[PDB]
C-alpha cells in the first residue's frame, strides 16, 4: 500500500547513510518513547497447512488470517467481532449474535485463542502500549524470520535465532527494537540517520528494507489474481 | 506446528 512505500522511503534514507559506519555512534540520542506503537503482534501460531495463522495483538485481541485470505478478529471484550473479506470489505458483528455463515470460523478462532493463551509468551509484555482495530493483511516466513503486515501500515519482523524483534510504524516514521533480553527501545528513523546505530540494528534495518520490498512484490502478485 | 516463543 501507500504506507509500504512510505516505510521503504524512510528505511532508504537511514540505510543509505550507513548508520553503523560512523566515527561515534550515538544511538541513544535517537530514542523517543512517545513513539511506542499502539499495536504489535504479541504471539502467533502457524497452522496454515490446514486453517490459517492465528495471532494475538498486545491489547489481548485475537485474530486469524485463514487460508482463503479472509480475516476474523475478536476484540478484547470477548464478544465483538470484525470480519474482513479477501477484498478488504469489513463487517462488524458479535459472537452472541449467531451469524450462521461465520460459526465455523468463529469456532476455529476460539481454539487458536485458547492455544495461544495457554502455551505462548506475550511479546512486549513489559511494554505499555500507546493510547489509541487493525487486522493482519499478510505474512510470510524466511529461513530467519516471520514478517507480519498489519492493516494500519505497521510491519513487524520477529527473528527466529535470537528472538529479537522489529516493529516499524510508518505514521511516526519510527521503529521499536526488542533485544533478546526483552529490553525495548523506540527510535525516530530520522534521528538514526543523524546519530547512527550499532551494527546489529543496522543489519536488521537493511533486512527489513528487503522484507518490505518482498511485501510489495507479494502484493503485486496477489493483485494479478484479484 | 509452527508458533512464536512458548
Amino acid at each position: 500500500d501507500c504506507h509500504l512505500s512510505d516505510m521503504l522511503q524512510q528505511l532508504h534514507s537511514v540505510n543509505a547513510s550507513k548508520p553503523s559506519e560512523r566515527g561515534l555512534v550515538r544511538q541513544e540520542e535517537a530514542e523517543d518513547p512517545a513513539c511506542i506503537p499502539i499495536f504489535w503482534v504479541s504471539k502467533w501460531v502457524d497452522y496454515s497447512d490446514k486453517y490459517g495463522l492465528g495471532y494475538q495483538l498486545c491489547d489481548n485481541s485475537v485474530g486469524v488470517l485463514f487460508n482463503d485470505s479472509t480475516r476474523l478478529i475478536l476484540y478484547n471484550d470477548g464478544d465483538s467481532l470484525q470480519y474482513i473479506e479477501r477484498d478488504g470489505t469489513e463487517s462488524y458483528l458479535t459472537v452472541s449474535s449467531h451469524p450462521n455463515s461465520l460459526m465455523k470460523k468463529i469456532t476455529l478462532l476460539k481454539y487458536f485463542r485458547n492455544y495461544m493463551s495457554e502455551h505462548l509468551l506475550k511479546a512486549g509484555a513489559n511494554i505499555t502500549p500507546r493510547e489509541g482495530l487493525p487486522y493482519l493483511r499478510t505474512w510470510f516466513r524466511t529461513r530467519s524470520a516471520i514478517i507480519l503486515h498489519l492493516s494500519n501500515g505497521s510491519v513487524q519482523i520477529n527473528f527466529f535465532q535470537d528472538h529479537t524483534k522489529l516493529i516499524l510504524c510508518p505514521l511516526m516514521a519510527a521503529v521499536t527494537y526488542i533485544d533478546e533480553k526483552r529490553d525495548f527501545r523506540t527510535y525516530r528513523l530520522s534521528l538514526l540517520e543523524e546519530y547512527g546505530c550499532c551494527k546489529e540494528l543496522a543489519s536488521r534495518l537493511r533486512y527489513a528494507r528487503t522484507m518490505v520490498d518482498k511485501l510489495l512484490s507479494s502484493r503485486s502478485a496477489s493483485n494479478r489474481l484479484k | 506446528p509452527l508458533h512464536s516463543t512458548m
